[PDB]
Parts: structure tokens; C-alpha cells; sequence
DNA sequence: ATCGGATGTATATATCTGACACGTGCCTGGAGACTAGGGAGTAATCCCCTTGGCGGTTAAAACGCGGGGGACAGCGCGTACGTGCGTTTAAGCGGTGCTAGAGCTGTCTACGACCAATTGAGCGGCCTCGGCACCGGGATTCTCGA
DNA sequence: TCGAGAATCCCGGTGCCGAGGCCGCTCAATTGGTCGTAGACAGCTCTAGCACCGCTTAAACGCACGTACGCGCTGTCCCCCGCGTTTTAACCGCCAAGGGGATTACTCCCTAGTCTCCAGGCACGTGTCAGATATATACATCCGAT
């Protein structure tokens, strides 16, 4: 139903926690320990289902496969492991010349997964036989360009670091889309993050300009190489001017979220009419790390220094 | 010495205190309340060491015209000593009930 | 350029300064040369009236230096600076010695 | 962090000197507890608005102008900071 | 259609194997007999875990928490006790009942318990210490069946009377008081998701639902026996829309929510079908009968 | 003659507009159909900037052909 | 280092005037800045809300009377209006 | 009738009820009058003015009286006397 | 002149009971009248002021609601 | 061309904005203070206007008379808490017994 | 003489109190009140905002020292909701 | 009531050492000089109600008598506070390094004042109609002395 | 535990002056450039509130006991409330005027704003001394002796 009205407690399983995400309807909680530790948390039951030893220097980033039997984690020592979630050992061990920040699996390919190298081309890595494909990219070769699939995962959208967004295949690596960002009035302006969704193929960019924006992954393919950028809406905060880092979208399709580092501004609005309708009141004194609604149900779950603070219904 | 009858050093004591000008709380404890009460609104503040004391200053000042009210208040009610009614009553007649 | 405004009256407060703090200090439109004059001369006057009941407390208690208390009790004591300072505190001072009659044994 | 302690920290005799200075003789037994919360609730205001003052301002220090101007703003001044 | 069709057949106890359910977590199965034993047992694949002992009279009825940690077992021999599943061994005492426990369940919330026994009344336990808290009297016949709602707000009351209640956890006192005119003996309630519609396991070969939205009689269940014994029921709505109970002629069966349609007719027990459990996150069905059976059937489908 | 207008959730409208009409009679019968308000919608052609003060008979966009309706907040 | 405002020699000036054998700490001419500066701010606008009371361009010397004759009680009035008066003939004697 | 403290809540009742002014305009008035001739005579006053005055006393007065009476509560008696008035007069800081 | 009396016995009979208290001393009609000579002399300066520096000889009468306002009192109901 | 149908408030924008800017409280002020100041204005008088009408459906009466206000005012503790020092013209009181004064017998 | 023009906010608490209950009036002396409430209100607002601005040095009211100024002035969760309708507001009226 | 002894109060004596005042460099506001332009006030005027005064009269108070409930003085009792002291326990210096922190300035890009002129929301004068003021009478609830 | 009398609330019954509407006539609220600027980002520069522990001791804890006083009870007596009455100025109804409250014209003059050299005041050293520290003594007071 509507947006969440009612505030719960903390679901501290274990003392550390770092990284929170759900895998199709907020079934299992995967949290990254600041020690070299992988935790399964249990959501919807608060339980654990498994402790995985992974290395000595820890992860920041975490995700699960296509078909559930694996956890690929952007380690901070480069050690790219595909851990098993039955057994909790290591399956398949390579190593990255440089380190990842978003890792995610194709709902309909579990054999490419998904790197952001830095300063260099994203790496679609095979698990079938440890082979490494470099994704085409343009101009320069040395900006920090993320990757993500779309709702099916079928095209792969990487933006760089100057203000140029590419649209390739996932598997074809066919470069034909392409796109040059408004350089607003005077200077031009580099993009943070790009964040996808599951239903209409909505995609919201935070970027450095400190305003966010939103498009579809239907645009960039139909204007053809290149043509006139066109945001939807311009969504900022005009009384505080907030930083933006992370930033998720919600779980029906219609609702959007943008989030704070140290205000606890947690500012949320609709696709169809872009107003304010509610602002959380949240306890300052931690950074936000990660906020994730359930694909299904109106829900937010901000994890935060080793804690989560959860509004619901 | 002996176990000596009561009010007498009392006047004494109340004579040298209505007279002298000092601190009559000490500091370290006041630096701690204040720190642990400053919590609450924001974390991981830092005091300047001219503020605090300020503070306190005030804090006593205003402390110590409630005792006097109160002692009016216990005259009032044909006794001596002072029992919790009566901070009650004199907070609630000031207006900061 | 000489004979600082301040001595043009035989005044010695700064009146440059409060000049200037009326100038900048963003209250009105148009700052006079008069106004915060007068404001300089309730300075000189009551300056000089309340480190005088400062000395005066001072020499009753012999003293050499001047401490606040001095301050204090010649504004507790008096009348019209009480009704005029009824809500007010001063560092480093204290209360003027009074006892209740019930009290007195 | 949050402890039930360091509320106690200003003792018994403090009370009773800050009585004495009041100018009172006998004080029941009972009234330093509730002594601790008025203090404790007269400090609770003024803090909160120094920190409102500071946080306005884009630092995270009070000065001792912050409380000054917090007292001015309830209704008691201090003459002696600035 | 649902092809629930059997894999494993479990029968490790003695006395009767009458009490099987399957934890909304779906990790084991905590079977249960009039042996004063709890084994527990695999889900996917039937693995005998262990064999937690320690009551003195058999069981009545056996639950697991949100998480399946806690676990409660009707014990008749004035006493109650949980049973962690990592080890099994006694974690906190339910002392308080005067008689035989007949009823008891856990909360989705994991922060209560509700215990019944033949004093004409519920009672429920701190789950750190296990002291008595509260006594409400829920009827004046012994409680069949006591569970919470998917909210953690409100519980429903069944007995041998028939008018059902709905019971305030935040007061202790009931809302709606549904009074049946025939007053049918009612054997078995489960809340609904939503917490809307209550499913009155009725001791009339019926099983008769009720809303207490607005205390209406609805549509009659038939096409089954229901009358003497503590039939209870359960839900599927992962292959289908579906709704699972045991019936009094040793058979199981399933039916729909609002249309009123046999389906699935789960045959191969002998005697009376006592308790059905529906897995949570697999179309796995386990049910428990009376003396004559003494046999878990693992009733397993993917549509 | 008739062509598509595509919103953002992915829906797509075949509309009728006449070669002689005006983009803001197209508009109202927009709004006059679903609702929407023309101050939340506008005519975007393969990323390239079209107004409502115009026809499409100048901007001749080719037949059987979609159109991006970009939302917009209202007014 | 940098540049800042405070009364540190008038302060003992005047009281050098009267009582010349008596010195003073940082706490006496810190309590006097405090006052001079707090009177300073309190009376600017007062004036100043006087002045804007009744809809004019400046700040004037009657306003100033005005507001003296409202707040202060009597002799602290007749006191200050009077070396204020003799302050406005002693300035415009000679400019 | 008669048994005094019946009637008392009786018309204790009515008037926390009421909502009238009670005080008369002319005596008023020659004291505004008088009390301006002593600083100032033959000032050219309103007329719905005065009706304000009331309304704020008769407040004021009903007030303190509140404040009185938890003073006698505070005696352990219920009559209220002269000295119960001065009493919270002083504590409320307006000597 | 002396006009004070004016104010009657029962009238502050009344405004007792608007306070909520049923027994009155005899002599306490006396200081309720000097407590009314205070407020209404403090009232009248200001308000007489306030229209003295008009420029005016005149009054008028937001002067009252100033004078309360100012006072410490406020006033709800006069323009 | 309209400026407070633009946030959808009631109370002027222009008029606050005239208001504050020939008050002198500041030598330029800014853009978004009188729709903020707009705003809080329209919470402050609806959130009085509700319980005044409520106290008005008390009485029946279509107007609502001070003495609504007044209760509805007195009744509440925020409201307390911020009209405080504050006398409400032809209001009344809001009625009170002390508890040891109640006179009671068999 | 020659006619003067004044100000009150009257029609507009009239909206809003039929907006709120489409089914009840007001006096006249209510319609003082409300005026005398919101100028008050108005004052006390606006006054401590400019305070606050000469104190911190700046020269400008922008929209964040007033949301201060009824931080410091309304108590408790009416300042919540205040600062709540204050940014809804602003945040529409920027976007149009 | 009267007198003596232990005990805390109040004052003079070496001295010293950290804090007060005196001396100094030279850099950023302030008054010396000067203009024009925009507020204001000062002489004049005209109409509204306050300023000032009179005929009716009335419900409310000024002034005298009846009586019982509460204020006020005294007395006993046992209880909690004051005065003392032995001792543990955490304040008071004191000293030390410093990392993570607060703070002064070059500058250029985004934002508000101003103005020309437009022109509809809003205020003021005139109906206007009923919500509500004023009034008559019967139904309804309360209290104490038999 | 029970009635006479006394208070209170409501149902019409009728008329009336205030809140609302409407027409008409403004006046200030925009729109768009224009322009000037101040305040925002990065840089380096200072540095101190704080972790860290060491040695010392005022003083807060805790126990002992002795007793002044807070509290409860009793009794006496006096004065506050209520009842009634006769008398009464404070408020109803009106009228007049005058003068000044509000409004206009206008000319004159006060200072914002600009250029400016100096001067005089704030940061940095350096000499000097007034009350703290501890000692020794005369004296006033609670408390106990008669």
C-alpha cells in the first residue's frame, strides 16, 4: 500500500555491519563485516543463516547470483571469490587488476557477472572457464565508469566519469548508443551513480552537481548515436543543500528516494507527480551505508555504522 | 569536639558563604554533566573552556535564588526546615511549572 | 587631520568607535553624528558613576584592587539600579548578606 | 552513550552550601533528589539552544557567546563574557 | 492441479506421530508424539537431526517461533519447557497451569507465548525467564486452539463451545465475540495473512470460517467428516489458492478459499488425519493422524 | 493519421492527430481522454526539442512513429 | 594576530579618574565590555524600533528622550537626560 | 439559602462559567485623568479604550487570586488573608 | 481628589469565586484596592506616553495594547 | 501573476513578502523566507481553527465565539506552552475546583 | 478625510476555516482575535530571524535562518510539523 | 543568672612568584573636503466624534442583625537532622605529545535590488437577510431539616 | 432514608442589527533584463581538548548518638457568611461643538556617497610587586560547672 508509516528497532545480529541487500522479495539480509566476514542475516524472521570466513581484509560490497548458489563480494584486496551460499567455501578464486564497486548478476545469465573496475574498462568475468571480457568503451580509458544491467539485464548502461553514458549489449558488446549530458549553463559536471529498478525501466543519476535526476533505458537507443539530453525532473533540496551519496528506488515502481550522509534527510517522492510527501526523522550521528525497500512491499531499512534503522507498516 | 547543639555553626557557615565569592561547585563534575547532557543533541561536540563556566555560573546563580524563595515559603508554612513541597510550590507560583 | 572627535568636547570615551558601531551596525537607514554621541556620553557618565561606586566599596574595604563584588553590592543595594536591573547577573559576584529575623535564635 | 550515572556527580555538600548561600538552616533529607532535577531540566533548555545556536552557525564548537545569547533569549543575562 | 505426490515416508516414534508442522522458516520438521519425545526431523530430504527429551507425559501440541528458534510443547505433566534447536537442551520453565496442557503457539514477533490447559483460561510467559504474567479467561470448555496474528496484535480463541473470540494482546480483553445459534464445537483456528478472516476447524464436518469484520455466517465446507477430533488446518498459496485440513474419514484434503471445489484428495493414511502442515517455501505437505497411522508423508510438488 | 505516445512507466497510446491541427488541440484532447495535464506532459521526438506553441505539420515527424512523453510536475 | 574589538584602556582611564590608586583584573574590565557592548546592542535597538515606530529616514535625539523617559525610572532619567543635554550644548557649541 | 460553602459552589460554578466584566468606567477615568495630571493633564483620550483597561485588570486580578489560594492550601487552612496576597506578590518577582 | 472606593465589596466577592476560593478574611478588600491603584498607575503612564510623544496632545487607543504589550501583559481582541 | 497558488498555501506571498521586506528587519532579504513564513502561518491558524471548531460543534453554535478559543487554546499543552503570557479579551476561564476544596458530606 | 486603506488577514482565515469545516461561521470579535493572533505571530517570528542574521554576520534572510527561528521558538513536535510544512512548501513553490 | 575552658575567628610576620602594568612597531579605519537629491515639516484646512452636559430609573450595593464552623494556642512524642570523626576514593595538580581538529585569505559564479509598465485581486460603500438578541412560560434537578 | 422550596434549562415567539454579498474603483505584483556583488571552495596556518599515565590529598562515605522540632490531638471563641432592607450613582436615553486627527504643498537642508593621509591603537616584549602560604597570638562564644 502506501508509503511506510510506523518506526521498528535495530536488527543487530551480530555487533558489525556494513552492507545490506535483498535478493527478489526480501528473503535473506547479506551483510559485509568490517573483519574479512560474510553474514547471512534472516529478514522477515530475524535469524542468521550463515557466517563465511572470507579473508583477512575485509568487503564493502555484496550480492548474490542468479540462481541463489553463489556471493560475489568487491572485496578491498582484490580477491574475487565466488563463495558458495550452501557449503560457505570458495568455489571459483581470481583476482582483479583493479577494485570493484557494484557487483551484480544478469537475472538470466548467472555466468557474466557484473565489474566496475577503476580507471579502467568494466570486466564481464565467465565463470564458466575464468575468462575476462573488457567492455567497449569511449574516449578516455581512465575514468571511474560503473555498469549496471537494466530491468532484464539484456543491455548494459556504464557511465563515465566526464559526462558521457554508453548502452551496449550484455553479451554482443555491440557500442551503438551513446550520450553527452547537459552541461547545464557554464561548466560541465561529472555523474556519481546510476540506480536501476524492476518494473518500466526507470533509472535514477545522481550526479556532481549536487541535483538529481531520472530517465528511462528506452532513450538513449532511440535518439540514435547521440542527441539532446532531456531529464524528467530536477529533484534537489533548496533549504540545506545536500551532498547525495547513496540512493535506491522503490520496490512498486511509482516511488523514488533520495538519501543523506550526516542530516538524516531521508527525502522520498513519486514518479507521477514529483511533490514532497515525507520526510523521516531519523537520529543524527551516523552515515548512511545502505537503503533497499522490498521489491514488493513499501519498506525502508537504512543501515548505518553497525546498525539498521527500519520504517514500516 | 563534643557532640554540640544544632544551629549554631550553621549561622556561622551562612555567614561565611553570604560573604565570600567563589565556586561553590566543583569544576570536573560540571565539565562531565555538561558533557554527558550535551549528547543527546548532537554528538561529538566540543566546548570552548571560557563557555562551560559561564554556563555554570549562571546555572548556580539561578539555583541559589530558588533556595531563597523557598525559604520563604517554609516561614510561610510556621517551620524551619525545607521539604520537597515546597520547591514544588515555589516553581509553580514563579511560572515554570 | 588631527583633534579626534571624541575631544572635541572634552570627552574620553571613543565616540569614532560608537560612531561607527551605529554606522555598521545595520539598525536604520541613516546614522546621525549625535545619537550614538549621547550614547558615548551615558558611556562616560555612568562608567564613571559605577567604577565610582566601585572604588567607594573599595575604600570602605580597603582594598587595593577592585573585584566585581564591589560592583555588585552598590547595584544590589541601591534602589533604582535594582528596579532597573531586576533580571541580570554579574560574574565572579555574590549575594548581599541578609538574614531572617525568624531565623535569629 | 547513555549511563544512569554522572547524574550524582554534584554532591551532597554543594547542595548545601548552595543552600547556605540561599540563607537557610535546616534542610530536610530528602530534597537533594529533586534539587539534581531541576538542575538537570534548567540545563537541558539552555544546552539545547547553544547547540541550535552553533549548528546555525556551521561549526561544531560553542563559544561562550552561544550561551550568553541563549540566556538573553530566555530572560536572564550575563554580564561578564562578552 | 496440484501433483503433490509422496517422497518420503517418516515414522520414528512410538505412541502416535499426531503432531507434525512446518516452521514458517522451513528448515525442519519438529515431530511429535504421546512418547514425551520430540524428533526432529529433515525437510527436503528426511535427515535425522536428534531426539530432544526431558517432559514426562506426551505432547499435545508443538510450535516453532518466526525464526524456529523457541520451541513450545503441550506437555501434560504441569510443565512446559523450550528446547533450543541448535543443541536440546531445557532453556526456561512454563510453570503455572493446574492441569493438562492442551494448547500452546508461539508469536511471529517472538517476544510472547501462549499456553491453555484445562483451568478455563490462557496464559502466557516471559520469554527471557518464563514467569506468570497474565491469566485471561478464555472460555469455560478447555482451548483446543491458540495462535497469534501475522500483526502481533490479536489472538483467536477456539474451545468445544463454538463461539469464537478474538482476544486484545495490548488489554487482554476480547473484541468480537462471534456466537453461533446451532453452538457447534469448534476444534482448530488459524489467523489469515491479513489478519481479516479466521478459519474455524468446526467439530460438525464443516469447516467454517468466519469474518469478524462484521460477525456474518458465510459458506459452509463440506465434503469431508469433522466431529469428534482436534482437526487442524493450514494454508498453500505457493503452487495455487488452496487451503489444506484432515478430515475424520483417514483421509487429507484440500480445498479453495471462496469457491468451494475438491482438488486434491491426499490418500495412504489410516486413520483420522489429526494435523496438516503446508511448507512455507516449497509445495511440501506433512500430515500427522491418530494411533493407527504413526507415519509423516512427505507429499512433495512444484506447481 | 495516428502515431504513439510513450509514458514513462513503458505504456504506449496510439493517438489520432490531423495534419491540420494544432499541437495544443492535440494536447486537450489528451487531456480531455486520460487526464493528464498538459503542464505534466510534453512532445519529445528522438531526443530533440519540440514545444506546444507549434504544429506538426512544421515539425513533419514521419508516420507510424512514437513520441516520448517526458513527465513534468505540474504547472 | 589578527585584528579585534575590545575596551581595555578607557575602562582604566575612568576609573583612574576618580579613584587613582586602585587596579583591576580580567574579569573587571571583562564585565565592563560585557555591559558597555550589551547596553550597546539592547539600546541600538531599542532605538532603532523606536525609530521605525513612527515612519522615519534617521536616528534623532527626541526619539532617544522618548525612549529614556519610558524605560528608566526617575532620578537614573533626570541623571542621564541631563548629562545628555549637556553633552548635545557642549557638542554643537563647537563642531 | 443558608449553609455557607453550598451556595459558595453554587456561584463558584456560575462565574467559572460566566464570561462578564465587573468594574466601573468613571472612577476609572478620573484616575486616568489624575494619575495623568501628575505628569500630564487635558490629554485627548478614545472612548472604547477604556473597556480594554477592564478586560485586562479583571485578568489580571483573577489570576493572582489562584495564586493566593494554593498559598492557604499550603497553611493547611482554607480562608485566605492579607498576608497570603503579599506572600505571592514576593515570590512571583514583582516587588 | 479621591474617587478609589468606587470599586465595590462584592464585585471582588465575584472575582474570588472566578478564582476558586469559598472563605475570604474580612481584611482583604483593602490590598486588593492598593494592588488595583498600582496596576492601573503603571498602566496609565505608558499608555499616557505613548501618546504624548505623537506629536499629538491627543490619545488614542492601540496605546492601551502597547502599554500592556510592553507591560508584559498582551491583549487579544483590539485591533 | 499569482505567486501563493504556486505552493498551493492560502495566505498571501506577495503580501508577506511587502510586509517583511518594508519592516527593516534586514537590509535584502531573500526568496523562499515568505513562502516558508506563509506556510508556517497556514499550519499555525489551521491547527487553531480545528480544535476552535470542534469547541464550536460543542456549543452548536455556526460562529465560533472567543470563549472557544479560548478552551480550545487553554485546553491543549503546546498551545499552552506558547500563548502563555497572553489574555484572550471576553474569553473566561477554563473551569477548576481544587480537589481539598470540595465540600461532601453523607 | 481623504480615505485610508488597511490590511487584515480575513478572507483568508475564512478559507481556511471552510476549507476545515465547510459548515461553521465566525464573529467579528473572532475575526479580531485570529488578525491579532497571526500579526503576533507574524512579529515574533520575523523579529527573531533578524536577530539571528545580524548575530551571525550575514547581511541576508534566506530561507534557513527562519526555519531556525521556529526551531528556537516553537516548542516540541509543532516545530516538527512546522519545518515539515515550511519545506513541502518551499520545495513546490521552487519546481514551477 | 553567672563564670571558666576548649575551640573557632580575626590579625601580624618572612617572600616570592606568577600576574599587572609599562614601553613599542607601523597598518587599516576616520575625519578633512564637497556635492546633489530626496525626506520632511511647516502653514493651512475641513469634518467626526469625544469632550461635555442633561432627563429616567434600577438592579445592585450600603448598612444593620443571627449563628456555627474554622482559626489559633498549647502539649506531648518519637523521629530524622546535626555535629564529630575515621577512612577510602576519587578530585587536583603536573606534566607530555598531537592528531585530528578550528581558523585566515584569493577569487569568481550565482542571486537579489531596481525599474517600466502592465491589470486583476482586493478593499470600500450600499443592500440584505437571517443568526441571534430579548422575552414569555413550563419542565427539570438539588439541597437539608423534619 | 424521605418532601418544600428553591434554583436551573429548554421550547417556542418575535423582531432586529451585524456578517456576507456585490459593484466599482483602484495600486501594487509581476516579467525581464540589467548590474553589481558577496559569499562560497580550496589552499595553507595554527593548536588544544584530549588520551595517558604519576603522585598527592581534600573530602565525601559511612557510623554514632543526642535531641530540637514536626506532627497529631484537644479545646475555645470569634467572625464570616447570609438574610434582609432602604437607598442610591452609574448606567440607559439624547444633543452639540470645535478643534484637532488626518490630509495636502512644499522648499530646504542632512547626509549617502566619494577621495584621503594620518594616527593611534592592537600584538609583543620586559620590568616589578601584592596577596597567597604557613606560622604565632589575642579574643569571642558554645557549652558545661555552680
Amino acid at each position: 500500500q502506501n508509503y511506510p508509516e510506523e518506526a521498528d528497532g535495530t536488527l543487530d545480529c551480530i555487533s558489525m555491519a556494513l552492507t545490506c541487500t535483498f535478493n527478489r522479495w526480501g528473503t535473506l539480509l547479506a551483510v559485509g563485516c568490517n573483519d574479512g566476514r560474510i553474514v547471512i542475516w534472516d529478514f522477515l524472521t530475524r535469524g542468521i543463516a550463515k557466517i563465511i570466513s572470507a579473508h583477512i581484509h575485509p568487503v564493502c560490497s555484496l550480492c548474490w547470483s542468479r540462481d541463489g548458489h553463489k556471493l560475489v563480494s568487491a572485496s578491498t584486496d582484490n580477491i574475487v571469490s565466488q563463495w558458495d551460499v550452501l557449503s560457505g567455501d570458495c568455489d571459483q578464486r581470481f583476482r582483479f587488476p583493479s577494485p570493484i564497486l557494484k557487483v551484480q548478476y544478469h537475472p538470466r545469465d548467472q555466468n557474466k557477472v557484473l565489474v566496475c573496475p577503476m580507471k579502467s574498462a568494466p570486466v564481464m568475468l565467465t565463470l564458466s572457464d575464468s575468462k575476462h571480457v573488457v567492455l567497449p568503451v569511449d574516449d578516455d580509458s581512465d575514468l571511474n565508469v560503473v555498469a549496471s544491467f537494466d530491468r532484464r539485464g539484456e543491455y548494459i548502461y556504464t557511465g563515465n566519469a566526464k559526462g558521457k553514458i554508453l548502452v551496449l549489449k550484455t553479451d554482443s558488446q555491440d557500442l551503438v548508443a551513446s550520450f553527452r549530458v547537459t552541461t547545464g549553463t557554464s561548466n560541465t559536471t561529472a555523474i556519481k551513480s546510476i540506480e536501476f529498478a524492476r518494473k518500466g525501466s526507470c533509472f535514477l543519476i545522481n550526479t556532481a552537481d549536487r541535483i538529481i535526476r531520472v530517465y528511462d533505458g528506452r532513450e538513449i537507443l532511440t535518439c540514435g548515436r547521440d542527441g539532446e539530453p532531456e531529464p524528467m525532473q530536477k529533484l534537489q533540496d533548496l533549504v540545506n543543500r545536500t551532498p547525495w551519496k547513496k540512493c535506491c528506488f522503490s520496490g512498486d515502481g511509482e516511488y523514488i528516494v533520495a538519501g543523506s550522509a550526516r542530516q538524516h534527510a531521508l527525502y522520498i517522492w513519486e514518479k507521477s507527480i514529483g511533490n514532497l510527501v515525507k520526510i523521516l526523522h531519523g537520529t543524527r550521528g551516523e552515515l548512511l551505508l545502505d537503503v533497499a525497500w522490498h521489491p514488493v512491499r513499501p519498506i525502508i531499512a537504512s543501515i548505518s555504522s553497525g546498525v539498521v534503522s527500519i520504517w514500516a507498516q | 569536639p563534643h557532640r554540640y547543639r544544632p544551629g549554631t555553626v550553621a549561622l556561622r557557615e551562612i555567614r561565611r558563604y553570604q560573604k565570600s565569592t567563589e565556586l561553590l561547585i566543583r569544576k570536573l563534575p560540571f565539565q562531565r554533566l555538561v558533557r554527558e547532557i550535551a549528547q543527546d543533541f548532537k554528538t561529538d561536540l566540543r566546548f570552548q573552556s571560557s563557555a562551560v563556566l559561564a554556563l555554570q555560573e549562571a546555572s548556580e546563580a539561578y539555583l541559589v535564588a530558588l533556595f531563597e524563595d523557598t525559604n520563604l515559603c517554609a516561614i510561610h508554612a510556621k517551620r524551619v526546615t525545607i521539604l520537597p513541597k515546597d520547591i514544588q510550590l515555589a516553581r509553580r507560583i514563579r511560572g515554570e511549572r | 587631520k588631527a583633534k579626534t572627535r571624541s575631544s572635541r568636547a572634552g570627552l574620553q570615551f571613543p565616540v569614532g568607535r560608537v560612531h561607527r558601531l551605529l554606522r555598521k551596525g545595520n539598525y536604520a537607514e541613516r546614522v546621525g553624528a549625535g545619537a550614538p554621541v549621547y550614547l558615548a556620553a551615558v558611556l562616560e557618565y555612568l562608567t564613571a558613576e559605577i567604577l565610582e561606586l566601585a572604588g567607594n566599596a573599595a575604600r570602605d574595604n580597603k582594598k587595593t584592587r577592585i573585584i566585581p563584588r564591589h560592583l555588585q553590592l552598590a547595584v544590589r543595594n541601591d534602589e533604582e539600579l535594582n528596579k532597573l536591573l531586576g533580571r541580570v547577573t554579574i560574574a565572579q559576584g555574590g549575594v548581599l548578606p541578609n538574614i531572617q529575623s525568624v531565623l535569629l535564635p | 552513550k547513555v549511563l544512569r550515572d554522572n547524574i550524582q556527580g554534584i554532591t551532597k555538600p554543594a547542595i548545601r552550601r548552595l543552600a547556605r548561600r540561599g540563607g537557610v538552616k535546616r534542610i530536610s533529607g530528602l530534597i537533594y533528589e529533586e534539587t539534581r532535577g531541576v538542575l538537570k531540566v534548567f540545563l537541558e533548555n539552555v544546552i539545547r539552544d547553544a547547540v541550535t545556536y552553533t549548528e546555525h552557525a556551521k561549526r561544531k564548537t560553542v563559544t561562550a557567546m552561544d550561551v550568553v545569547y541563549a540566556l538573553k533569549r530566555q530572560g536572564r543575562t550575563l554580564y561578564g563574557f562578552g | 492441479k496440484p501433483n503433490y505426490a509422496l517422497k518420503f515416508t517418516l515414522a520414528g516414534h512410538t505412541k502416535a506421530v499426531s503432531s507434525v508442522k512446518f516452521s514458517p522458516n522451513g528448515e525442519w520438521l519438529a515431530s511429535s508424539s504421546a512418547d514425551k519425545l520430540i524428533k526432529i526431523w529433515g525437510a527436503y530430504d528426511g535427515k535425522f537431526e536428534k531426539t530432544i527429551s526431558g517432559h514426562k507425559l506426551g505432547i499435545s501440541d508443538v510450535a516453532w517461533s518466526s525464526d524456529s528458534n523457541l520451541l513450545v510443547s503441550a506437555s501434560d505433566d504441569k510443565t512446559l519447557k523450550i528446547w533450543d534447536v541448535s543443541s536440546g537442551k531445557c532453556l526456561k520453565t512454563l510453570k503455572g497451569h493446574s492441569n493438562y496442557v492442551f494448547c500452546c503457539n508461539f508469536n511471529p514477533q517472538s517476544n510472547l507465548i501462549v499456553s491453555g490447559s484445562f483451568d478455563e483460561s490462557v496464559r502466557i510467559w516471559d520469554v527471557k525467564t518464563g514467569k506468570c504474567l497474565k491469566t485471561l479467561p478464555a472460555h469455560s470448555d478447555p482451548v483446543s486452539a491458540v495462535h497469534f496474528n501475522r500483526d502481533g496484535s490479536l489472538i483467536v480463541s477456539s474451545s468445544y463451545d463454538g463461539l469464537c473470540r478474538i482476544w486484545d494482546t495490548a488489554s487482554g480483553q476480547c473484541l468480537k465475540t462471534l456466537i453461533d445459534d446451532d453452538n457447534p464445537p469448534v476444534s482448530f483456528v488459524k489467523f489469515s495473512p491479513n489478519g481479516k478472516y479466521i478459519l474455524a476447524a468446526t467439530l460438525d464436518n464443516t469447516l467454517k470460517l468466519w469474518d469478524y469484520s462484521k460477525g456474518k455466517c458465510l459458506k459452509t465446507y463440506t465434503g469431508h467428516k469433522n466431529e469428534k477430533y482436534c482437526i487442524f488446518a493450514n494454508f498453500s498459496v505457493t503452487g495455487g489458492k488452496w487451503i489444506v485440513s484432515g478430515s475424520e474419514d483417514n483421509l487429507v484434503y484440500i480445498w479453495n478459499l471462496q469457491t468451494k471445489e475438491i482438488v486434491q484428495k491426499l490418500q495412504g493414511h489410516t486413520d483420522v488425519v489429526i494435523s496438516t502442515a503446508c511448507h512455507p517455501t516449497e509445495n511440501i505437505i506433512a500430515s500427522a493422524a491418530l494411533e493407527n497411522d504413526k507415519t509423516i508423508k512427505l507429499w512433495k510438488s512444484d506447481c | 493519421m495516428q502515431i504513439f505516445v510513450k509514458t514513462l512507466t513503458g505504456k504506449t497510446i496510439t493517438l489520432e492527430v490531423e495534419p491540420s491541427d494544432t499541437i495544443e488541440n492535440v494536447k486537450a484532447k489528451i487531456q480531455d481522454k486520460e487526464g493528464i495535464p498538459p503542464d505534466q506532459q510534453r512532445l519529445i521526438f528522438a531526443g530533440k526539442q519540440l514545444e506546444d506553441g507549434r504544429t506538426l505539420s512544421d515539425y513533419n515527424i514521419q508516420k507510424e512513429s512514437t513520441l516520448h512523453l517526458v513527465l513534468r510536475l505540474r504547472g | 594576530k589578527t585584528r579585534k574589538e575590545s575596551y581595555a584602556i578607557y575602562v582604566y582611564k575612568v576609573l583612574k579618574q576618580v579613584h587613582p590608586d586602585t587596579g583591576i583584573s580580567s574579569k573587571a574590565m571583562s564585565i565592563m565590555n560585557s555591559f558597555v557592548n550589551d547596553v550597546f546592542e539592547r539600546i541600538a535597538g531599542e532605538a532603532s524600533r523606536l525609530a521605525h515606530y513612527n515612519k522615519r529616514s534617521t536616528i534623532t535625539s527626541r526619539e532617544i528622550q522618548t525612549a529614556v523617559r519610558l524605560l528608566l525610572p526617575g532620578e537614573l532619567a533626570k541623571h542621564a537626560v541631563s548629562e545628555g543635554t549637556k553633552a548635545v550644548t557642549c557638542y554643537t557649541s563647537a563642531k
